[PDB]
C-alpha cells in the first residue's frame, strides 16, 4: 500500500510536474544552441561540464514524462472511463441499443464497446451495480430471458477482468490527451537515442499557454475552406503550367547568358514546380524571375500573362488565405469574449437578465452569490444522493423523483423568486 | 434554517425582525453553511429550498482541478447547445462532477 | 534629465521628440495602441521565435551545405552552419525577406534534396511570411479599431 | 457580404417560423417548442 501512497503523490502534484517538464525542455534547447560542424561537438561560454549535463538533464526529462503519464493515468482516466460508462449504461437502459436498435457498421467509436457487455465489471465507475437485472427484467420478457440474461451472464492475477481491461486500454487510447502526453514520452525517449530532434518538445508552448491554444485551433477552424482554396490555387498555377508550356518556354534559363550550359524549365512535370516554388512566393508575380520582352513577337501577350498572373495570384489568393485566418482568429476571440460577456449580464439558469436584478442595488452579484449560484445545486444534490430515502421531505422526495424521472421542469425558465412577487 | 426561512418568506415585520436583531451571532456562523436554491414543487409557482453544506466537500471542491473542469463546461455550453437540453448537460455535468469530487477526496 | 544631457552632448539632445505622442491626444491613442494588447504580442513573438529555432534545427542538421555569402566560393567562403549562427541568420534576413528564404540562399538545380528542400522553402513562406507577420499586423490593427 | 449572407440564411432558418414570422423564444416557453412549431404546426412541405 505504500505503492498507494507514492501513487497519491503523483496526482495530487500534476500540472506543476508537466510546467516542469516545459522549464527542462527549455534549458535543454538551451544548451543544444550551442553546436559546430567538426561530427558535432560543443564549446562552452559555461562550466566545464555542460555535457555531462545535457547527459544528466536527458534521463531527467524522460524520467518527468513517464512520471507524468503515470500521474495522469491515475488522474482522470478513471473520469474518462466513467463518462464512457454511464453513456453505454444509460443506452443499455434507456435505448437497449445492443438489444433493439443495432448501431450500424457506422461511428466505430460507439460500435467500440459490443465486446464490454457480458464483462463483470461494466459498472466499474457507475454507483448502480444493479444495471444487468434491471434490464434483463425490463426488457428479458420478450427476446428471451436466457439469451438477455446470458448476453449479460497468480491469485492478483485470477482476480482481474481481462477483457474488460482489453476494452478499457482501447477507450483509453482514443483519447486525445493521452494520446498526447504518450506521444510526448515517446519523443523524450527518441531524444535521449538522438539528441538532435529532442527540440521537438518546444510544442507544448502551445498546448499550455491558454492563447497559443487559440492560434492553434485557429489553424484548423477553416479545414474544408482553407484545403479547398489550396486546391483552387494549385488548379490555376497548372492551368497557367500549361499555358507556358505550350507558348512561352523560350524564357526559361536560369543559366548566365545561355552559353554556359542552359538549363530549360518548360516540360510539364518541371514548369510547375519551378512556379510553385518561385512564382508563388516571389511578390513580383513571375515578371522578376524570367526573361522579360524586348521587342519581341509575342510582347503584348506576354504582358498579358504577366498582370493576369500577378493579379490572380499574388493580389488576390494570397489575400484570400490571410483573410481566411485572420477571420478565423476574429471569430475565436469573439467567442472568447461572448462566453465572458454572457457570463455577466445572464444568470446561467433563470437567463433573465442583468438590468432587472439592478434596480435594487447589487441586486445582480447577489442574485449569484445567494439565488442560484451554480455550486449549490451541486453541493444539494450531493446532500440529497448521501441521505437515506427515508427522511426526505415532500420537495426533496419531489426532486428525488424528477431526477429518478429525467423530466427536468423544476429548474426556472425565467421564473426567479423576485418576479413572482411585488 | 427556521429563523432563516421565517425571515425569508415574511419580511416587514418587526418582532421577528428585533428577534432576529437579538439572533444576530448564530446566523454570522452558519451562513457558510446553509445554501438557497429555487425550484417549482409542483404547485405552479416558486418555492425556495434550505439545505446543509457538508464543510469538507465544499472546501475540496473550490481549490484543485475542478475549477478548470467548470471553465471547460462553461465554455462549451454558453458557446453552443440547444436551448432546452443545457440543463440535461448541466445534470450530467454535476454528475460526473460530483464523482470526480469523491475521487478528489479519495487523494 | 534629458535636457541636462543634451547640455553635455548634444548629439542625443533630439530625444524630446517623444513629446508629440504625449500631448497631441490622437497619438496618444497610436502609442497606447503598442501596449493594449501585451501578453498576447510577447507570447505571439515567442511562438515566432521558436518556429525559427525549429527551423534552424532542420536546416542545421540537414542542410548546410547551402550557405555561402562569399562570390563563387573559392573566394574565402563563408558558411552559417553553427546554431547560434543559423539562427541569427534566419532572424536577421529570413524574417525580414519577403521571399521567405528562397531569395537568400542556394536554389536546387537537380540535387539529391531538391524535393524536401522546395518543401522546407513552402513552408518556411507559409508559415512565417503569409500568417505570423499577418498576425501580429492584425493584433495592432485590431487594438487600434 | 456573401459570407454573412450565408450566415443569414442559416439564422434566420432557425429563429423564424418562415410564415408566422414570430420568434423562436415565444415558443421556448413549452420545452422543445419550436421545434415542434416546424414539426407540426406549419413544416413548409404540408403547405405543398
Ligand atoms: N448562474 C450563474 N452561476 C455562476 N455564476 C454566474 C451565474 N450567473 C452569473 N454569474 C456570474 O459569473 C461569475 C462566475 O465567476 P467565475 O465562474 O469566474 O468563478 P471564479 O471562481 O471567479 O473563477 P473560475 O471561472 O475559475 O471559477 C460570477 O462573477 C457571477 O457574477
Ligand atoms: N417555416 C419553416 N419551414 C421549414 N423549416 C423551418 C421553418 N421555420 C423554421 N424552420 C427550421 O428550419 C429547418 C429546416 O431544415 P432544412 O431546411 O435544413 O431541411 P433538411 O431536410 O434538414 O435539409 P434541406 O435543407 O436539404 O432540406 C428545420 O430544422 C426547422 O427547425
Ligand atoms: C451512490 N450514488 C448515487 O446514487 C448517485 C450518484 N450520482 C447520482 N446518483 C443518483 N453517485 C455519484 C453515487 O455515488
Ligand atoms: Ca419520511
Ligand atoms: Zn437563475
Ligand atoms: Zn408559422
Amino acid at each position: 500500500a505504500y505503492q498507494q501512497k507514492l501513487l497519491n503523490y503523483f496526482a495530487r502534484n500534476f500540472y506543476n510536474m508537466r510546467m516542469l517538464a516545459l522549464f527542462v525542455a527549455f534549458a535543454i534547447n538551451f544548451i543544444l544552441l550551442f553546436y559546430k560542424v567538426s561530427v558535432h561537438y560543443v564549446l562552452e561560454e559555461s562550466s566545464g561540464y555542460m555535457e555531462p549535463t545535457l547527459r544528466i538533464l536527458a534521463i531527467l526529462h524522460t524520467v518527468i514524462s513517464f512520471f507524468c503519464i503515470i500521474g495522469y493515468y491515475c488522474l482522470k482516466v478513471p473520469l474518462v472511463i466513467f463518462k464512457r460508462e454511464k453513456e453505454v449504461a444509460r443506452k443499455l437502459e434507456f435505448d437497449g441499443l445492443y438489444i433493439t436498435e443495432q448501431p450500424s457498421e457506422d461511428d466505430i467509436k460507439g460500435q467500440w464497446d459490443r465486446l464490454v457487455i457480458n464483462t463483470q465489471s461494466f459498472p466499474n465507475n457507475y454507483w448502480d451495480k444493479f444495471v444487468k437485472r434491471k434490464v434483463m427484467d425490463k426488457y428479458g420478457e420478450f427476446y428471451g430471458r436466457d439469451r438477455i440474461s446470458e448476453l449479460l451472464g497468480s491469485a492478483v492475477l485470477n482476480s482481474i477482468d481481462v477483457k474488460y481491461q482489453m476494452w478499457k486500454l482501447g477507450v483509453v487510447f482514443t483519447d486525445n490527451s493521452f494520446l498526447y502526453l504518450a506521444w510526448y514520452m515517446t519523443m523524450s525517449v527518441l531524444g535521449h537515442y538522438n539528441n538532435f530532434f529532442f527540440a521537438a518538445h518546444l510544442l507544448d508552448i502551445a498546448m499550455g499557454f491558454k492563447t497559443l491554444r487559440t492560434i492553434l485551433s485557429s489553424v484548423t477552424h477553416n479545414g474544408k475552406q482553407l484545403v479547398l482554396t489550396v486546391g483552387l490555387l494549385a488548379v490555376v498555377v497548372y492551368l497557367y503550367t500549361v499555358v507556358a508550356f505550350n507558348f512561352f518556354r523560350k524564357f526559361y534559363n536560369k543559366s548566365e547568358d545561355g552559353d554556359t550550359p542552359d538549363m530549360k524549365c518548360d516540360d510539364m512535370l518541371t514548369c510547375y514546380m519551378f512556379h510553385m516554388y518561385v512564382g508563388v512566393r516571389a511578390g513580383g508575380g513571375i515578371g522578376d524571375e524570367i526573361e522579360d520582352p524586348a521587342g519581341d513577337e509575342y510582347e503584348i501577350y506576354r504582358i498579358i500573362f504577366d498582370i493576369t498572373f500577378f493579379f490572380f495570384v499574388i493580389v488576390i489568393l494570397l489575400a484570400i488565405i490571410q483573410g481566411l485566418i485572420i477571420d478565423a482568429f476574429g471569430e475565436l476571440r469573439d467567442q472568447q469574449e461572448q462566453v465572458k460577456e454572457d457570463m455577466e449580464t445572464k444568470c446561467f439558469i433563470c437567463g433573465i437578465g442583468n438590468d432587472y436584478f439592478d434596480t435594487v442595488p447589487h441586486g445582480f452579484e447577489t442574485h449569484t452569490l445567494q439565488e442560484h449560484n451554480l455550486a449549490n445545486y451541486l453541493f444539494f444534490l450531493m446532500y440529497l444522493i448521501n441521505k437515506d430515502e427515508t427522511e426526505h421531505t415532500g420537495q426533496e422526495s419531489y426532486v428525488w423523483k424528477m431526477y429518478q424521472e429525467r423530466c427536468w421542469e423544476f429548474f426556472p425558465a425565467g421564473d426567479c423568486f423576485r418576479k413572482q412577487y411585488e | 434554517v427556521l429563523l432563516t426561512n421565517l425571515s425569508e418568506h415574511m419580511p416587514n415585520d418587526t418582532r421577528l425582525q428585533t428577534f432576529l436583531e437579538l439572533a444576530e451571532s448564530v446566523l454570522n456562523y452558519f451562513q457558510p453553511f446553509l445554501g438557497r436554491i429555487e425550484i417549482m414543487g409542483s404547485a405552479k409557482r416558486i418555492e425556495r429550498v434550505y439545505f446543509e453544506i457538508s464543510e469538507s466537500s465544499r472546501t475540496q471542491w473550490e481549490k484543485p482541478q475542478v475549477k478548470e473542469s467548470k471553465r471547460q463546461f462553461i465554455f462549451d455550453v454558453v458557446n453552443e447547445g440547444g436551448e432546452k437540453e443545457k440543463m440535461e448537460l448541466f445534470v450530467n455535468f454535476c454528475e460526473d462532477t460530483i464523482f470526480e469530487m469523491q475521487l478528489a477526496a479519495q487523494i
